[PDB]
DNA sequence: GCAGATATCACTCAGCACGA
DNA sequence: TCGTGCTGAGTGATATCTGCTTTGGGTGGGTGGGTGGGTTGAGGCAAT
């Protein structure tokens, strides 16, 4: 009862905010806008609400427009590599739905099946599989990488929920042999562009990285022996594959993506966490260098299109997103990577009545960034007339002016 | 900053927006007395207000969205003299600011008084402005193209209204794959479809559907509008024009009534055929219709219990019920006790028992016999003046038909069942065949008529009074002879008839003088009528008097004396008891006295009259 | 994309349907009683009472399924199925030797005790899709039909099958056909044996007299019957019917195959813009579908047994 | 730029050679000729001619457009179309140079506020009882009326109407299967309208009839309809001077009858039994073809 | 018989007697209905049913009801000297029909 | 000759892998 | 570290095509025309 009256609580605030742009007069009423632009010219919107509104007559004079530039989507359905639905090609969001007594008995089944041998089992199939890495199929790596994964967060929620339960259950996870092989696995996918086991060795990698930062954080004293693990999973090659993971993500599925941004915000959180604990060696390791490793347009580019379908994201999605972005800007003073202008398209239709829920958590980050980098972005464009046309095209990457073009001296 | 401009004129958005919100914010009726050349009536309390902060106040107390406007309180104030103009020439573009401007003022009202009132409420209301007033009423004959799109005024008479139209607003789209739902808007009668989904992971083109169930609807009528039989030039057909009412106006015109309509005289091209865009040269005028008018307050109720408390208040209504007609005040006390009738009764373990009383006025010719039958048609509020010889047996309780636009079997409404709840009108009862008489033995008695015919099995309640007239067999009435042989009729239907007065003409030097003088004056104050209609009204509606037991009584005593000298039969009893349940009535007492029935019996004796 | 709301709205009317009960002269679980009664006697309708669905829950599910009960309807038969299958599996499935029709059970949820009644002459379009009760006289009852209700047709070049077509209005058939090979898009052959149908009643209603204006024509309505509540109206006697106010559109202009498509003086156009209307128009005309019903107005031992 | 058309606000009408002017300078009338319906074939089609006829039905007047005006919801910019002809098709795409450079798709929408109407009314006019020959029916001739003539022609009246006589060529598929038969009406450009003091004017109510001089200033009397008619608070008295005449065959009544009744400027003469089938006061009749009490 | 609605066909349509089969009939002014509807109600009161031949509508439909009539006198008053049949228009078969007067 | 529903063909654009 | 030639893919405009009637009924007419066709019977109501 709870959940569906603020079910019905937004669905009313949306229908609010709808009825804003409908007219009160039926269709046929008539009624025609003459908006006059500043070279003496007029251009004729219809509509009675086009009258009040400029917003709105603008708007309607964009949708009446009938070309569309052309959006190419080539996907391949799981069962043409013969896998089958699961989290890589599913909604986020998509819930199945339990009863009271079906949701009890599952977690209880699954509780105790962690409790019990769940370390067994995965030191069984590890061994079996590293004795056997050649002839692997497709199949087998994903369904192995998933059901790590899975069972890796389902303990690290319980742990985090209720401290009755134990965190060495998973014990297995941070033997060593287990982080070979999926790094062995992971490494070879990219190696042979395939690119779910690369999704599923991705979301492993991200699975195994909470892990480590939650016992180091639970344990720091006896995190030494943890120490040696993080040395090894943060290679030269490694740090270099996880760099390039976001470049090539733009041009993907949207659970890629999301992939890479929950894989570089973690990566990016453990960094800092050793760097600022100790001296981080693999080669010492400066946060500096990783973070410059990782601002790139590829970079932001995904960055922004994964952004733009935050109408089916969740929270936590757009938190971190927004947590990036302000790294980006703040923390390595790069602000002419986010000067472009689909962020401020996307900025307005976030912030917009009709857009992302007013009364909403989110609201308050997209806000707070916004108001920054629109003051930073009128100090520079005050400071540099050119900028003006800057905004539009990408930028140069010319030696005489590129210096003067991103830091502005 | 690009400036919003009225098509095909100079006329600024923003300066309309502005100049409205100024007008109503701070307005004063004392403005339109000015204009009027009607400066000495400026009182200090009504004039001195803000008139449409109060009226927006209670249409929010109330829960409505309508501001009915007044175009000449646009000319009596100083900035919206244009605003007149415009709103004359170009009336779509003028009401939809206005109304925008009127949901603007709301919520300012409310966000700056504040208020406790949630902001939901308005914010989800369609707030709509409905001017009348506009200026001279044009003729249905004078519409010229020249006044095209313009706001005009119209007056005529109802003949025929379509049932309720849907009219879509919102239509509402579904993918078929990714069953992801969205609404588009309708803009000049045309969905503005999206081409694909607009989903960016799912983009499959022509995947769309019309969820018929889930748009969005508004309320469409036709009417059809006849100019009034005034206007026609040379006794010809008169013209009808078109009109159509949306929203609130739908079902507020019935069939026959007399309205003023304000609207917009439109033009609309008609197709030649329905499977192509062609379209025929001749438009086809209708009107958008924004105004529809169909053509108690403590300080009246506090005046009308001031008249109750006077004491020849009985003398003071039957003498302003007819001023004209001289010395009749027994028939005039008889009429106006028709009007107040008695008193109703619901009752079970049985049936219902009515209060209506049935008066009869047969008497000399040249007597005011016909000119009191339309005194009283003029008053009640419905009737119908039949007269003798032009009705018939169906004429007068209902009519077998069938509805052509329909195609089923209807029934029409006679004259009795026309005059439900009011007064009945006969003027020849004599010259009348008995075969319609026989009719009113059931409406006198049940107050009902059923019928059973052609497959229609059916009652219609026709629960009014019926006042009838009669003339002597002779030219002139003989007292030598009994009632039952001068007058004709039957004579149990003459039982019926709660009372049967008895005028006569007789000679006089001193009657007839009076007389003269009184009908020569033409080339003992009277209270107006209107007031005298709201009287009855009140009383008809408010008060319900119960008997008494002093009333029973010498009731009893009463009949039983009225049949001991001897005609006299319990209908006369019920008679009595209706008529002193009348005069309660008339003074406003809840409760039968013994003085009224008094009265009731001293009337009932004195119509047949006492030799 | 799923409905987040709709299934809140389900697991809602679950709850309800399972856990309700009153306070007899003992408590019982009247809804599993009923759902119990329905095992036994084989019934398909069950009967819920509007009182009981606004008592719990705050109202706030009786708020959402009678302002929008088109939208929730599906959700609500979802629910019970659900419900069915807890506690009376059997009942989900339609009921010497062995039958191979076992067609799945078409549940019917009736809805009465609706705490406002309307007249034909206060329904506007303001409130379609919305849950209300209404008062009528009948005035003409047609024949029982079968109504379509989900196909299942076979293409005419591989002779593949298709199944469980929804029909919304008028006759739907497929547009792409299953099997990757074929090229089949618009051919196609209604096997009239496997599908399944509805029985379909269309009752005229006309305004009660009283309830009339002085001398003013009644106005009429088209109801809509199905399943159990079929013959249960009949002509002259008055009823109180309860259901959702719906909107048909001209089903003629929409495409059907074999018919060619087609007071107010040609201020009737409808709405005009989809694909399929190429260049004519829409117009629509509000009907009833009714869910309950109500008729306001041998021997001796055989009555003997009814009395108490 | 615009057409020229749409820029006129006034009409050029045609007035017929009189005949006066004709024969002062030597010269044959055929416009101011008045004929008949059945005069008028087809030889005539195209030409300023004269119908002399009685009017039998009016049509109430309606827009008839004659310059559409389009707007371009993208470039900002009208266009307009010229209509001749019953019939039209609506423009869907526009033309303008500017959809044409970027070659844009915009939608024109038809906009009333802008375009050119003119009034338009529909007539019929039919031949005398002096002009249908012996065996033969009268035929009607329809008249279109455009612009400020329109109002002009009222049911029931004689004129004499000058105006072109033109064809109405059929448009889309009817013209394929209509044949060769083309129908044809008139274009109406001028119209010509057929147009003791008691005893002296009581001995003039009937002057061939000889005596009875008390009895005609009783007619005067209802002639003048004597009456203030009074209407105070609700009360009307009549003012109507009722009178009747009785005796004997062979006195002059009838013609009495018939004469006071022509003096009025409004009168009608009729027997006892009423107006033809319905009697005096009124009557209701069942419709022949549409069965409804009338 | 009345056409049948959207139909060229006729059909029968049910009458006071019909719609009160095994059931009380009420008419209140018997003396005021015509001579020709009178022996309309002559096969109903005693046979109990209804035959009509009109257009190809050959049926014989039964109407088992019991029919309540009240009526008026000749005049205007009951006369005691008149014997029954003389106070009432009715002749001796309709009176002979009713069971009690 | 004219409007509408339908299917055909040709042209041009964004991705891809390799070589500079 | 990166630049460009080849390819599959998908709309846009344009080619053929069917159709150009259609229909029972008087608020669709008779200057649209009968080679496009329309063939009741009971019951109610005014006149008398
Ligand atoms: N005083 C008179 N002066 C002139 N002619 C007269 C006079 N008296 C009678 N006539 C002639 O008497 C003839 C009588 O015919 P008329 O048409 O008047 O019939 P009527 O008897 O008056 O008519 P009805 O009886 O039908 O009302 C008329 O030709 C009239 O000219
Ligand atoms: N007492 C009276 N008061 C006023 N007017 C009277 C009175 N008596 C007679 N008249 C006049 O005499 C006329 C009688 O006509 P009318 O009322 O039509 O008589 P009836 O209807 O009985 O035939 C009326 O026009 C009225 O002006
Ligand atoms: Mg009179
Ligand atoms: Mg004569
Ligand atoms: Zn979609
Ligand atoms: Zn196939
Ligand atoms: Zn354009």
């Amino acid at each position: 009862g709870f959940e569906l009256s603020k079910l019905l609580q937004k669905e009313h605030q949306m229908r609010k905010n709808v009825i804003k742009h409908t007219s009160a007069r039926h269709s046929r009423f008539g009624g025609l806008l003459s908006i006059q632009t500043p070279d003496k010219t007029r251009l004729t919107v219809s509509g009675s609400q086009a009258l009040v509104d400029e917003k709105i007559a603008l708007q309607k004079l964009d949708d009446s427009k009938k070309w569309n530039k052309r959006i190419i989507k080539k996907h391949q359905s799981v069962a043409a590599e013969g896998l089958p639905n699961s989290l890589l090609n599913s909604q986020t969001g998509k819930a199945i739905f339990f009863t009271e007594s079906n949701g009890k008995h599952f977690k209880e089944f699954i509780n105790n099946f962690i409790d019990s041998g769940f370390n067994i089992l995965l030191h069984s199939v590890t061994n079996y599989f590293t004795t056997e890495q050649d002839r692997m199929v497709t199949l087998e790596q994903v369904e192995y990488l998933l059901f790590f994964a899975w069972f890796v967060k389902y303990q690290l929620l319980r742990s985090k929920i209720d401290n009755s339960a134990d965190i060495k259950q998973v014990s297995e996870a941070l033997k060593e042999v287990t982080f070979i092989l999926v790094s062995s696995l992971l490494r070879s996918a990219y190696d042979l562009k395939n690119w779910t086991v690369t999704h599923a060795g991705m979301i492993a990698f991200n699975e195994l990285l909470n892990l480590v930062s939650r016992t180091k954080a639970a344990q720091e004293e006896d995190s030494t022996d943890i120490e040696f693990i993080v040395s090894r999973l943060f290679s030269d090659e490694r740090i270099q594959l996880l760099s390039n993971l976001p470049k090539i993500g733009s041009k993907y599925s949207l659970q890629f993506m999301k992939s890479c941004i929950e894989l570089t915000h973690s990566v990016l959180k453990v960094l800092e966490q050793y760097s600022d604990d100790k001296t981080l060696v693999i080669i010492e390791v400066n946060f500096q260098k990783v973070q410059a490793n990782y601002m790139t347009e590829p970079v932001i580019e995904t960055y922004i299109n994964f952004l733009e379908r935050f109408r089916e994201l969740e929270d936590d999605s757009i938190k971190k997103v927004f947590s990036f972005f302000h790294r980006v800007f703040v923390q390595a003073k790069e602000q002419a990577l986010l000067f472009r202008f689909d962020l401020i398209i996307l900025l307005r239709e976030m912030l917009s009545p009709d857009g992302l829920d007013r009364m909403s958590r989110s609201r308050k980050y997209v806000s707070q960034f916004s108001d920054y980098f629109l003051a930073r972005l009128k100090k520079r464009l005050k400071k540099s007339p050119a900028w003006f046309v800057g905004l539009l095209f990408p930028p140069l990457h010319n030696s005489e002016v590129g210096f003067y073009q991103r830091y502005g001296e | 900053e690009p400036l919003r401009i009225i098509w095909g004129t100079n006329v600024s958005i923003q300066e309309c927006t502005t100049n409205f919100r100024n007008f109503l914010m701070s307005f004063k009726y004392k403005f339109r007395k000015i204009l009027d050349e009607r400066e000495e009536f400026i009182n200090n309390t009504t004039d001195e207000e803000l008139y449409y902060i109060k009226q927006l106040n209670e249409m929010r107390e109330l829960g409505t969205s309508n501001l009915n406007l007044d175009a000449r309180n646009l000319l009596a104030y100083k900035q919206t003299e244009d605003l007149y103009h415009q709103l004359l020439n170009y009336p779509q573009e003028v009401i939809s600011i206005m109304d925008q401007t009127i949901k603007d003022c709301m919520v300012s009202l409310i966000v700056d008084n504040n208020l406790d009132y949630d902001l939901d409420e308005i914010e989800t209301k369609f707030y709509k402005v409905r001017p009348y007033n506009v200026g001279s009423c044009k003729g249905m004959r004078e519409l010229n193209p020249n006044d095209i799109d313009k706001l005009i005024n119209l007056k005529g008479l109802v003949l025929r209204s379509t049932p309720v139209i849907p009219d879509m607003k919102v239509a509402f789209f579904k993918c078929n794959v990714c069953d992801h739902t969205m609404a588009v808007e309708i803009d000049r009668g045309v969905i503005q479809e999206p081409a694909r989904c607009e989903r960016i992971d799912c983009n499959e083109p022509n995947s769309m559907s019309l969820i018929h169930n889930r748009c969005s609807f508004a309320d469409k009528q036709v009417i059809k509008l006849q100019e009034t039989p005034d206007f026609v030039p040379d006794g010809q057909t008169p013209h009808s024009i078109s009109l159509c009412v949306y929203d609130e106006l739908v079902d507020s015109c019935r069939a026959g009534d007399r309205i003023e309509v304000t609207g917009t005289f439109r033009s609309i091209p008609i197709r030649a055929n329905s499977r192509q865009r062609v379209l025929k040269s001749l438009y086809k005028t209708y009107v958008d219709v924004v105004h529809v008018k169909k053509v108690i307050t403590d300080q009246d109720l506090a005046k009308i219990r001031e008249v109750a408390a006077r004491e020849d208040l009985y003398s003071l209504l039957a003498r302003s019920i007819a001023p004209s007609i001289y010395e009749l005040e027994d028939v005039k006390k008889g009429i106006l006790l028709q009007l107040f009738g008695g008193t109703n009764k619901t009752f079970t373990k049985g049936g219902r028992y009515r209060g209506d009383i049935n008066i009869l006025l047969c008497g000399d010719p040249s007597t005011s016999k016909s000119q009191i039958l339309q005194y009283v048609h003029k008053i009640t509020p419905r009737g119908v003046y039949t007269s003798g010889k032009g009705s018939s047996a169906v004429g007068l309780t209902a009519y077998i038909t069938r509805d052509v636009d329909t195609k089923q079997l209807v029934l029409e409404s006679g004259a009795l069942v026309l005059s439900d709840g009011g007064v009945c009108c006969i003027d020849e009862f004599d010259k009348m065949s008995d075969s319609t008489r026989s009719v009113l033995h059931e409406v006198m008695e049940q107050q009902t008529i059923s019928i059973a015919k052609a497959g229609i099995i059916t009652t219609l309640n026709a629960r009014s009074s019926i006042l009838a007239s009669a003339n002597p067999i002779g030219s002139r009435y003989n007292p030598n002879l009994p009632v039952t042989e001068n007058i004709d009729l039957p004579p149990p239907l003459l039982s019926r008839f709660d009372l049967v007065y008895l005028v006569l003409d007789k000679v006089d030097e001193k009657n007839d003088r009076e007389l003269a003088k009184h009908l020569t004056n033409l080339y003992d104050d009277v209270l107006p009528v209107e007031f005298l209609t709201m009287y009855i009204s009140y009383a008809k509606e408010h008060i319900h008097p119960i008997i008494t037991e002093a009333a029973k009584t010498e009731l009893v005593r009463a009949y039983v004396g009225m049949r001991k000298m001897g005609t006299a039969t319990t209908r006369q009893l019920e008679s009595m008891i209706r008529l002193a349940e009348a005069h309660a009535k008339m003074k406003l007492k809840n409760v039968v006295e013994l003085e009224d029935v008094q009265e009731a019996v001293r009337l009932i004796r004195s119509a047949i009259k006492d030799y | 994309v799923d409905d987040v709301t709709g299934e809140k709205v389900r697991e809602a009317f679950e709850q309800f349907l399972e856990d309700f009960s009153v306070q007899s002269t003992e408590v019982e679980k009247v809804y599993r009683a009923q759902i119990e009664f329905m095992k036994i006697y084989d019934l398909n309708t069950i009967y819920i009472d509007y009182q009981h669905l606004s008592m719990r829950e705050n109202g706030a599910l009786a708020m959402a399924i009678s302002e929008q009960y088109y939208r929730f309807l599906p959700f609500l038969q979802k629910g019970l199925r659900r419900v069915v299958r807890k506690y009376a599996p059997e009942l989900l499935n339609t009921s010497t030797s062995t039958s191979p029709e076992q067609t799945e059970r078409v549940f019917q949820i009736s809805f009465f005790n609706l705490p406002t009644v309307h007249r034909i002459r206060d329904i506007r379009s303001e409130k379609i899709g919305s849950l209300l009760s209404i008062s009528g006289t009948v005035t003409r009852t047609s024949e029982v039909r079968p109504e379509l209700y989900k196909a299942s047709f076979t293409c005419d070049m591989c002779r593949a099958i298709v199944d469980n077509v929804e029909q919304s209005f008028k006759y739907t058939e497929p547009t792409f056909c299953p099997n990757p090979s074929c090229e089949n898009r618009a051919f196609w052959t209604l096997n009239v044996t496997r599908s399944r149908f509805l029985d379909w009643q269309k009752v005229r209603i006309q305004e009660n007299a009283n309830e009339i204006p002085t001398g003013s024509m009644p106005r009429t309505l088209d109801v809509i019957l199905r399943g159990d509540s079929v013959e249960r109206a009949k002509p002259g006697d008055r009823c109180k019917f309860t259901g959702v106010e719906i909107v048909v559109p001209d089903v003629t202009q929409l495409g059907l195959p074999g018919v060619k498509p087609s007071t107010t003086e040609g201020l009737n156009s409808g709405v005009t813009g989809l694909r399929s209307l190429g260049v004519r128009d829409l117009t629509y005309k509000i009907s009833f579908l009714a869910c309950h019903v109500i008729s306001i107005g041998r021997d001796q031992e055989v009555f003997l047994n009814s009395l108490s | 730029l615009f057409p020229p058309n749409l820029t006129r606000r006034y009409f050029l009408y045609f007035k017929p050679l009189s005949q006066n002017c004709a024969r002062r300078y030597r010269k044959k009338a055929i416009s101011s000729k008045p004929l008949s319906v059945r005069q008028i074939k087809g030889d005539f089609l195209g030409q300023l001619i004269t119908v002399r006829g009685i009017i039998t039905r009016v049509s109430d007047v309606k827009p008839a457009v004659e310059v559409i005006a389009y707007t371009c919801d993208q470039c900002g910019y009208e266009v307009f179309q010229e209509v001749n002809s019953r019939t039209f098709t609506p423009l869907s795409e526009c033309t303008s140079e500017e959809c044409s450079q970027n070659q844009t798709k915009g939608q024109l929408f038809m906009s009333t506020r802008a375009s050119k109407f003119s009034a338009f009314q529909e007539c019929k006019i039919q031949e005398l009882s002096q002009q249908v020959p012996v065996g033969h029916i009268p035929r009607s001739l329809n008249i279109h009326v455009n612009g400020t003539l329109v109002r002009s022609l009222s049911p029931g009246d004689i004129v004499d109407v000058t105006g072109i006589f033109l064809p109405a060529p059929y448009t889309g598929f009817k013209a394929l299967k209509a044949g060769l038969l083309t129908e044809t009406y008139l274009e109406a450009q001028f119209v010509r309208q057929h147009k003791d003091v008691y005893n002296r004017l009581a001995k003039s109510i009937a002057p061939e009839i000889y005596g009875n001089l008390d009895v005609k200033k009783a007619l005067l009397l209802l002639l003048v309809g004597g009456v203030d008619k009074r209407v105070g608070d609700g009360m009307k008295i009549r003012g109507d001077i009722n009178v009747c005449l009785m005796g004997d065959p062979g006195v002059a009544k009838s013609q009495l009858l018939k004469a006071i009744c022509k003096i009025s400027p409004r009168g009608v003469y009729t027997t006892g039994k009423g107006s033809s089938g319905v009697g005096l006061t009124a009557a209701v009749m069942k419709d022949p073809v549409t069965d409804e009490m009338i | 018989v009345v056409r049948d609605e959207e139909g060229g066909d006729y059909t029968i349509e049910a009458g006071a007697l019909m719609l009160a089969d095994n059931g009380i009939c009420c008419i209140d002014e018997f003396d005021k209905m015509d001579i020709s509807d009178q022996v309309a109600i002559h096969e109903a009161m005693e046979q109990q049913t209804i035959s009509i031949a009109k257009a190809g509508i050959h049926a014989t439909l039964n109407a088992r009801t019991s029919i309540l009539a009240a009526a008026n006198p000749v005049g205007g008053r009951y006369n005691r000297k008149l014997s029954l049949r003389g106070n009432l228009n009715m002749t001796a078969p309709i009176m002979s029909r009713f069971d009690l007067f």
